[PDB]
């Protein structure tokens, strides 16, 4: 139409905004207006009325807020500031609902930002990025939160409603609120975190250093929540953190007083689980602490594994590693929530540190002994299995098997012949147990000394039911000699032949013929060196006990006293040296209960000594024996280096029966691969041992080695 | 390939054992990598060439057989491993030897190479199996084998078998009678291992079975098996524990020898609950099992009952002043030995208890000098015993003590030495005995007083000299600790002391020298030895003779180490600064420059440790230093001193302050090198406190002596040209504030003032060309000169001030106020008087004075004020002017500071006008007394205390204005202060919650009628409310009233959009707080956030609404995900329906 | 008597077929060297040639059954596969 209404329906469309935008709208319709943008967009003008829009809006802001904020910038700032963003709302809302009303073709034809969209942008341009406003606020923004991180009380809904302010200014996303705001307001959280951490470093502990950064850390979580808005996390918290643990980490953990190593001394349980949870979160934190875990138990190692000075006690010092083991166990389970990298660390510092000794399997050995005989100390079953699992742990951070199943296997055949010293049951549990925590080239051989003891008992019952039938003589009236094989049962001495009790002769006799009238071959004979027996004594009538070298000195002092040791030398047909060992447990070195007593009081062995008896019987009953065997657990050093060479030789041709094979079923060597092989198959039993492997694949060339030589170069050897 | 299997298979038939071997090894590395051609055929005789090579010959097959198994089972199909596991289970059911155990560990390697529904019918077969393998029949290796991989399946498949487990329970409940001792243990097992696999009827059904089955039945194993299966129970068993408690009890009333058993029982049952009145019971019943001693196998009684003990008072810490004095003195003491192992886990148990005393009416510390008499008796009489472990376990429980109790033992000393000494001696018993005694003879050194020591410890010598000459290195470690200890005792170079020592130092010195010159020994032992013989100079030098100087020289010669290091450099600082003076000039010689080298090691100890070394041997001796050492370390302070360090840059700074008054030529040489380093340094905003006060010093001692064309006129031309150089702010903020300090300090060092000062007049006032920057400096410094040296004439203070003061930039403003503050203090008749004339005079002068009398009252003196604070005070109160809230708020915090000084007579006027002011006045009387609050401890706590209770329970139910400023003063103390509101909290609560609540008075609906705005005027108060109700829980929770609290958290969940958020936040706490104290209100509190999460907006609405409505049900989500942190308590109200709008929140919160 | 003796607790070991006199497969003895070793000088090295001992408690001389070895690993004194259990007497 003409130009005159429209320019008064915008005249009345503007007085009638300004009403609304003036908090006095009350005396107002909407109907008016809503027809105000009906005729005005239909006329197709609607750049004017966005233009008067942007003017109108412009004009307002700088007239009104920018004057207002300005005039109390240090009186309630972000009262007013607030106060000014919900007055500017809730006028954009009713503007909103009409220049939309017109927005709605509007954007469908001039592609242009919305009313809304454009008072947000006019209202930041005009106020919030206001080159004086800007400096403010932040400047008062900042003093706040640092005042509030002092430990004041500020209005952190304020900060809120701000930062959710900023958040829909944004209009997009993280763009204004971040930029420069988001600067400076890192660059102070790091000053502070740096001023802080360094203060915190100058105390002279870690133990309250790490949980006031713990504090420190919950706190800042806290403010990031509640005092500033939903976000504000990942660059807060990537600062902070490279900022306190990063910096501390090189130093808070090697700290001479409240240091890792100083709280793993005393047994510092919270401490060590709260560093976990603090440097499981900084990058490479748990490096660092491995490391520093690897040095202590190392260290620890080096002085428990010391070889300078041996006067261990074998239990004791296996006991003491199984103490240690477990510690760091439950230090792992209830600190490190069983990290798979501690684990790793300390399995491997146990393989590196517990092969420094060839006495290793020695002295385990030498312990599940001792625990597994019978243990007056931890009776129960529970404890004894705990200890079992334990020693098995213990036994699978170790290399070189060999030894440890030979000095079992030299334990089963000590322990297990005595006289009753098995608890019948608990040595299967030990060989399953052994059966799942090495290989598999042995336990038969256990087992078959299993095989052993069963055939002995059922052909000692039917010897005697046999003997009841027949009854020889009067020779075997109690007699209980064991049927025992060369093979399985580990070799003992060269049998020094010593004299055999006349009487029980004529029982060993008729023992050996029915063994030799029961299957005929079978070369049999006596371990002189092994076994034991009861001797009746008589005031009362007692029994003794011998132990495979006492019977014949006793024997020889009942038929005859005021004997010597050339006595005992001369007319018995007697052995070499292990005859002083045998002589010395009745007198040298006996206590108040000696069963044999010389005149002669001396440490040394004299030739022309009289043996006499005393009384010394402390023991009022019929059965007493005497405890110098199996007295010493030192392993001494001839034994020791026989041992070692029988294990080497061992080694040696195992390493042929298992090099032999893998000539004869693979493809031959490149000269540099079966080696390889050879120690893939038998990492499991011993250590790969690289130059006796070499040293012998040139013993067999000239035996039994065909096809194409592995050392063939130039021709097929 | 085809091919390998197929010659595999040929030699595993011709039967060569080599061949069948190396066949096995290649099938098994095949098979591993991806069963290399394994086809349906092919797989059909390989599991048949597996189980025969299973059956038939040499173990060194059999083992690689069943490895193979292994990767086959993982790389097979589902036919296949059915076959092998019913052939397995066949071989261990039926007869030979060997088929049983092989077959046995070949089917653990099948269900641990098998986890699923592959493995579901695979394990239902073996289950099926099983249970007929598991029957009443008597074939006793049958069923060993048969339950061993029956709890095995229940140990590695728990997540499943929820069908075959009544099936199961059937056949494992009639098990537990069998004769044979063994197979009930393993019975045990089984149902351990069943119920870990989370089936609930089940275990109460086996609950009352053996609830009914408790009728006079010969068992015992039955008694350990339900021990057991409460043992494995952990944490749901509490019901079931107060039924079998009775029973247990009862059954530990017959005399049996299973006493041990029913106490395993019991302490177990116990350790994994926490009960309120079940220790009561178990403990009853254990002081008898302990009592139980007659005349064997009653030794395990006695050691569950001492196991028990232990874990009670570990346990219950609450409980720990009736129970400790009524069974811990008499049971523990009077049965503190018995024969090896009850002793010692007594001994455990009161170790337990020592730890349960040490918080580190009747206090833990009465109770426990109550109990060190018997107590001392006791370890006395066990250490006349002869075993190791005994005299071991003593030492433990003697250096417990003595850290549990500082005094402990104090008149016991003479009792407990004799048997130290007797410990330290011949009758081998080393081991770990040395080690103990050792160390429990330096801890009761250490902590106690030598007032009683000086005579047991000149008869304590000769011992601990055996102890060093020891060839063991770590019992001679300890010995060295000890004698160090010792000669600490025997000094006494603080408190006086008349003790002569002239042989004890004579042997103490010769053991010293013997270990230390060893070069053969661990680094503990040369540590120690280095320490011991440093201390054993600083203490008894005066009495030494002529081996000072072979020592101090073997000193020198062990320090160059890398692992002896920092021992010795702790020596060196050790031997100086001693009252007994010892000569140390060769040292210094030869450790300066290498006290620079060990300087550059980047070891942040190391550098402290030599740092301090220098600076004390500098500060004392100051006698045998020349120019190249010196020369030397100044040269290497430079790269030391940096940002990254500011502990070791203070250090350094105090090394220079000292060597600043000893070497002349050093003040040079400092001046060019150190002088370029802190000008980089200043400028840093890191300065503070401790390196801001040693930088202080450094300039004052620097200027005030001669050096190198460096002094007042040179030095500050050199300090303010960088800064009026640099104009536009190149730093941040605190490079201003450390220039001036540093100019204030250089000020004060040499008073020749005067053209300074006026320098810097002109700067204020040369107007022309003068950056924002150089206002601020001169502002400031003037200032801070000002503060110290009194201004007092020098031209015009008057005019720049105000001149300054005027400026368009605010921090010039803030400059100008900090600058007068600090000018009036130090001639405040003069100043003061200007600053109440001012403060009248002008409207804008009068908030600007404002603060700065904040600042004048802060930082003034306390003896010079009275009349003056009188008339502060009067203007403030004259001064209450409405004109900017600001005002209000600065004159509030000056009435506070002044009411920091003299209290007692201003406080009631204060009172006073807070009953008889106006709104506006008891505004101002509220934040003053808001804060008045301090952040730490002061005098004022008492007065303040009443005062302020009385402040806000008067000002909390007054008009909506004063109301919100007296609940932003609570919130305040509430957060700062818990320890002066206590019983205020409850007179608190009635006036918080009348706000709390919506005001249907406040709301107008006006100034859009039509339209319909709801201004509120009462958000505020809301708001500051619910701020009050955050700091409530997060400071006062123990005593707080939570149903009404839960309340109007719900009433905040039906308020506005900021409130909404603040109640979604406190439920979030609050729920983790406590959860029993919010699960009573968890459905009453999901209806509104049910509602919250359901409310829509119209399309009219524009995206940014919906944003902020996200937002919304986002926060009511993580609320919602918060009240299900909660330990599974409910699952009640709705559980969480599953719409295409919200189902969105949760994916988009986890 | 004074003392008499009641019980004995011994050990009795015995050996299969290995005729202590001639070894099975060379028949010189059970000791003392092999056919393919003869005197105990000429580069033996302590006398590297010990008896072996299997499961079948047969014993011959470690390098008469490592040349037996070749073809036949049946133990010819019986069916068994002839295991290696034993080095030395
Ligand atoms: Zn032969
Ligand atoms: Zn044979
Ligand atoms: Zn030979």
């Amino acid at each position: 139409m003409d130009e005159k209404y429209v320019n008064s329906i915008w005249d009345l469309l503007k007085n009638a905004i300004q009403e609304i935008q003036r908090k006095n709208n009350s005396g107002l319709s909407f109907e008016e207006l809503y027809r105000n943008a009906y005729t005005m967009v239909l006329h197709k003008h609607g750049e004017k009325l966005y233009t008067g829009l942007r003017e109108v809006v412009t004009e307002h802001l700088i007239n009104k807020v920018r004057e207002d904020v300005l005039n109390s910038l240090n009186n309630n700032f972000l009262q007013t500031l607030n106060q000014a963003w919900n007055d500017h709302q809730t006028a954009m809302v009713m503007i909103r609902d009409i220049l939309m009303y017109m927005d709605r073709v509007y954007v469908q034809q001039n592609n242009v930002e919305n009313v809304y969209n454009l008072g947000l942008i006019i209202f930041r341009d005009q106020v919030v990025r206001y080159g004086c406003i800007r400096d403010h606020l932040r400047q008062t923004l900042l003093d706040m939160i640092a005042r509030e991180r002092k430990g004041e009380v500020v209005d952190r809904g304020a900060i809120r409603n701000a930062c959710q302010m900023l958040m829909i200014l944004g209009l997009e996303g993280r763009s204004v609120y971040e930029e420069d705001f988001e600067a400076p307001f890192l660059e102070m959280s790091a000053e502070f975190f740096q001023m802080e951490s360094q203060k915190f470093l100058a105390e002279n502990s870690a133990s309250v250093y790490i949980k006031k950064v713990e504090a420190r850390i919950n706190e800042e979580i806290e403010r990031v929540m509640h005092c500033l808005d939903k976000s504000t996390e990942e660059p807060i918290v990537k600062v902070v953190e490279r900022e306190l643990i990063s910096k501390h980490m090189k130093t808070i953990v090697e700290m001479e007083n409240s240091g890792l190593v100083h709280m793993l001394k005393n047994g510092k349980t919270e401490d060590l689980g709260c560093m976990y949870k603090l440097f499981s979160r900084v990058p490479n934190g748990l490096k660092t602490m491995c490391e520093c875990m690897s040095s202590y138990l190392r260290e620890q190692g080096k002085a428990l594994v010391s070889e300078e000075g041996e006067g261990k006690n074998p239990v004791d010092y296996i006991q003491g590693l199984l103490d240690l083991k477990s510690r760091f166990d439950r230090f792992l389970l209830e600190s490190f929530n069983n990290d798979r990298l501690f684990k790793q660390t300390i399995a491997g510092d146990f393989e590196y540190f517990l092969n420094l000794n060839s006495r290793s399997p020695e002295y385990l050995s030498l312990f599940i002994d001792d625990k597994l005989k019978k243990g007056v100390k931890g009776l129960t079953e529970q404890e004894v299995e705990t200890i079992l699992d334990k020693a098995m742990v213990l036994f699978r951070f170790m290399q070189e098997k060999d030894v440890f199943e030979r000095y079992y296997k030299q334990h089963l055949a000590r322990r297990l012949l005595t006289n009753k010293s098995v608890s019948d049951d608990s040595e299967k549990n030990m060989i399953s147990k052994l059966k799942t925590e090495c290989g598999c080239q042995f336990t038969s051989k256990l087992e078959g000394m299993f095989r052993d003891m069963s055939i002995s008992n059922t052909t000692m019952d039917e010897f005697r039911q046999h003997l009841q039938a027949t009854g020889v003589s009067l020779g075997g009236v109690d007699l209980t000699v064991r049927v025992l094989t060369t093979g399985y049962w580990p070799t003992q001495s060269a049998t020094p032949k010593c004299n055999i009790p006349p009487a029980p002769r004529h029982a060993f006799e008729i023992f050996r013929r029915f063994y030799l009238a029961k299957h005929s071959g079978r070369q049999l004979t006596l371990q002189h060196h092994m076994g034991s027996a009861d001797l009746n004594a008589t005031t009362r009538k007692h029994i003794l006990q011998v132990s495979t070298f006492q019977m014949t000195i006793l024997m020889l002092f009942n038929n005859r006293e005021k004997y010597t040791f050339e006595e005992i030398q001369q007319e018995t047909d007697i052995p070499e040296r292990e005859l002083v060992r045998a002589l010395q447990s009745l007198a040298c070195g006996k206590p108040t209960q000696r069963v044999l007593t010389k005149e002669p009081k001396s440490k040394e062995i004299e030739n022309g000594h009289i043996f006499t008896v005393n009384d010394q019987f402390t023991s009022k009953l019929h059965r007493v024996k005497i405890q110098t065997v199996a007295a010493k657990q030192g392993e001494s050093d001839p034994e020791r280096k026989e041992t070692r060479q029988k294990v080497d030789d061992d080694r040696k041709h195992e390493i042929e029966a298992a090099i032999v094979r893998i000539m004869k079923s693979r493809k031959k060597m490149q000269h540099n691969v079966l080696v390889a092989e050879v120690t893939q198959q038998l990492k499991a039993r011993f250590l790969p041992s690289p130059v006796v492997i070499k040293k012998r694949i040139e013993g067999l060339i000239e035996r039994e080695y065909l096809a194409r030589t592995p050392e063939d170069r130039k021709v097929y050897t | 390939a085809s091919y390998h299997i197929s010659n595999l298979l040929e030699k595993m038939t011709s039967s060569d054992k080599d061949f069948r071997f190396m066949a096995t090894n290649d099938l098994m590395t095949e098979l591993q990598k991806d069963s290399i051609k394994l086809d349906d055929d092919s797989e059909r005789k390989v599991v048949k060439m597996i189980l025969k090579l299973l059956e038939d010959k040499n173990g060194e097959v059999q083992n690689l057989a069943v490895k193979c198994l292994g990767p086959l089972v993982s790389k097979v199909k589902e036919y296949q491993v059915e076959t092998i596991v019913d052939t397995l289970c066949t071989n261990m059911l039926s007869d030979k030897e060997q088929l049983r155990d092989i077959s046995s560990i070949g089917l653990k390697t099948v269900i641990g190479e098998l986890p699923s529904a592959l493995a579901a019918n695979v394990c239902k077969k073996i289950t099926g199996r099983l249970t007929s393998a598991i029957a009443k029949q008597e074939d006793v290796s049958v069923q060993l084998e048969a339950l061993d991989i029956m709890a095995d399946m229940l140990s590695r498949q728990g997540g499943l078998l929820v069908n075959f487990h009544p099936s199961i329970l059937t056949c494992l409940l009639p098990q537990l009678t069998s004769p044979r001792l063994a197979v009930r243990k393993r019975t045990i097992i089984a149902l351990g291992h069943l119920v870990m696999s989370c089936f609930v009827d089940l275990i109460e059904h086996l609950l009352s079975e053996l609830s009914k089955n408790d009728s006079m039945s010969t068992t015992r194993t039955y008694i350990q098996c339900i021990a057991a299966i409460s043992r494995q129970a952990g944490h749901r068993i509490g019901e079931y524990l107060e039924k079998i408690i009775p029973l247990v009890v009862k059954f530990c009333n017959v005399d049996d020898d299973e006493l041990r058993e029913y106490c395993i029982q019991a302490f177990e049952s116990f350790v994994r609950r926490c009960p309120k009145e079940v220790y009561p019971h178990v403990s009853t019943i254990i002081n008898i099992c302990l009592k139980y001693l007659t005349y064997d196998m009653s030794w395990k009684v006695r050691r569950a009952a001492a196991k028990c003990l232990d874990a009670v008072v570990s346990t219950r810490h609450e409980m720990l002043p009736e129970f400790y004095k009524t069974v811990s003195p008499a049971l523990i003491s009077r049965f503190k030995e018995r024969e090896e192992n009850v002793k010692a886990d007594v001994f455990h148990a009161y170790l337990s208890l020592l730890k349960q005393t040490r918080p580190v009416g009747e206090t833990p510390l009465t109770m426990l000098q109550s109990q060190v008499p018997n107590i001392v008796k006791a370890l006395h009489k066990q250490m006349k015993e002869k075993s190791v472990k005994t005299r071991q376990c003593c030492f433990n429980m003697l250096t417990e003590l003595v850290n549990v109790l500082p005094g402990a033992l104090t008149q016991h000393i003479p009792v407990l030495v004799p048997g130290i000494i007797f410990s330290l001696n011949d009758k081998s018993s080393s081991s770990n005995l040395k080690i103990d005694a050792l160390s429990c003879l330096y801890v009761i050194l250490c902590n106690h007083s030598p007032q009683v020591f000086h005579p047991h410890v000149q008869a304590l010598v000769p011992p601990v000299v055996a102890c060093v000459g020891d060839p063991f290195y770590k019992i001679t470690s300890e010995a060295l600790l000890v004698t160090q200890q010792l000669v600490k005792v025997i000094r006494p170079l603080d408190q006086p002391s008349s003790f002569d020592a002239t042989p004890y130092i004579k042997d103490l010195f010769t053991c010293t020298i013997k270990r230390l010159k060893a070069a053969d020994i661990d680094q503990e032992v040369k540590e120690r030895a280095i320490s011991c013989m440093g201390q054993i100079i600083c203490n008894l030098g005066d009495n030494l003779g002529s081996d000072l100087p072979n020592t101090l020289q073997i000193f020198l010669e062990r320090l160059k180490n890398e692992i002896t290091r920092l021992t010795t450099v702790k020596a060196l600082t050790l031997i100086a600064g001693s009252p007994l003076k010892i000569d140390l000039r060769p040292v210094l010689g030869e450790g300066v420059p290498i006290l620079a080298s060990f300087l550059r090691k980047n070891q942040r100890a190391l550098k402290l440790g030599t740092l301090s070394a220098l600076d004390i041997l500098i500060k004392n001796y100051s006698d045998s230093l020349t120019a190249a050492m010196i020369d030397a370390v100044l040269d290497e302070l430079p790269p030391l001193i940096s940002e990254s360090d500011m502990h070791v840059s203070q250090m350094a700074i105090s090394f220079l302050t000292t060597l600043a008054k000893v070497y002349p030529s050093s003040l040079s040489k400092i001046s060019g090198s150190i002088l370029n380093e802190l000008i980089g340094l200043v400028r840093s905003p890191l300065l503070q406190g401790g390196a801001l006060s040693a930088m202080l010093d450094f300039f004052q001692a620097l200027v005030v002596t001669g050096t190198n064309n460096l002094g007042y006129m040179d030095l500050l031309r050199m300090l303010t040209g960088p800064v009026y150089s640099q104009s536009t702010a190149l730093t941040h903020k605190q490079s201003y504030y450390s220039i001036a300090k540093c100019v204030a300090a250089l000020t004060r060092a040499c008073p020749k003032e005067g053209p300074a000062v006026v320098g810097q007049f002109i700067q204020d006032v040369k107007n022309s060309r003068s950056t924002d920057s150089i206002r601020l400096l001169a502002l400031l410094s003037l200032g801070e000169v000002g503060h110290h040296i009194d201004l007092s004439g020098q031209l015009e203070l008057k005019s720049v001030i105000l001149e300054a003061f005027s400026s368009p930039s605010e921090e010039v403003k803030s400059a100008a106020s900090y600058a007068l503050g600090s000018i009036s203090v130090g001639n405040l008749p003069e100043y003061l008087p200007f600053v109440l004339q001012e403060i009248t005079s002008q409207p804008k002068r009068q908030y600007l004075l404002l603060h700065s009398l904040k600042e004048i009252i802060s930082s003034a003196s306390v003896v010079g004020l009275k009349p003056y604070v009188e008339n502060i005070w009067a203007l403030l109160l004259k001064h209450c002017e409405c004109a900017e809230e600001g005002t209000r708020n600065v004159v509030a915090e000056c009435l506070g500071k002044l009411t920091l000084i003299d209290p007692e007579t201003l406080l009631p006027r204060l009172k006073g006008y807070l009953i008889s002011g106006s709104s506006y006045a008891r505004s101002s009387v509220v934040t003053a007394v808001k804060f008045t609050i301090s952040d730490h401890p002061q005098p004022i706590d008492p007065l303040l205390k009443n005062c302020i209770g009385d402040f806000l329970k008067t000002l909390e139910d007054p008009d909506l204005n004063v109301r919100r400023v007296a609940l932003v003063t609570f919130n305040s103390a509430a957060h700062n202060k818990p320890s002066l509101i206590r019983d205020l909290l409850d007179t608190v609560l009635p006036h918080l919650y009348n706000e709390t609540k919506v005001r249907k008075e406040l709301i107008r609906e006006v100034e859009m009628g039509p339209f319909k705005h709801t201004v509120d005027d009462g958000l505020d108060i809301r708001k500051a409310a619910f701020e009050c109700m955050y700091t409530l829980l997060d400071s006062c929770l123990d005593r707080l009233d939570i149903f009404e609290f839960l309340n109007h958290v719900e009433d905040g969940l039906k308020d506005h959009y900021d409130i909404k958020m603040l109640t979604f936040l406190m439920l979030v706490r609050l729920s983790t707080l406590c959860p029993s104290a919010v699960l009573q209100r968890l459905d009453r509190l999901v209806e509104p956030l049910r509602a919250t999460c359901t409310t829509k907006v119209k399309a009219n609405s524009v995206k940014q609404e919906f944003e902020k409505q996200d937002e919304l049900k986002r926060s009511a989500m993580r609320a919602v995900a918060a009240l299900l942190t909660i330990p599974e308590a409910e699952k009640s109200p709705l559980m969480s329906e599953f719409q295409s709008q919200i189902s969105s929140n949760p994916e988009l919160a986890a | 008597k004074r003392f008499e003796v009641k019980k004995w607790n011994a050990v009795a070991l015995w050996a299969w077929d290995i005729v202590v006199d001639n070894c099975a497969i060379c028949r010189n003895h059970i000791m003392d060297l092999c056919i393919e070793c003869q005197a105990n000088q000429a580069s033996a090295t302590s006398e590297e040639c010990t008896v072996a001992w299997g499961v079948c408690n047969h014993a011959f001389h470690f390098h008469c059954i490592s040349r037996w070895l070749k073809t036949r690993q049946v133990c010819p004194l019986d069916n068994r596969e002839w295991e290696f259990q034993k080095y030395g007497h």
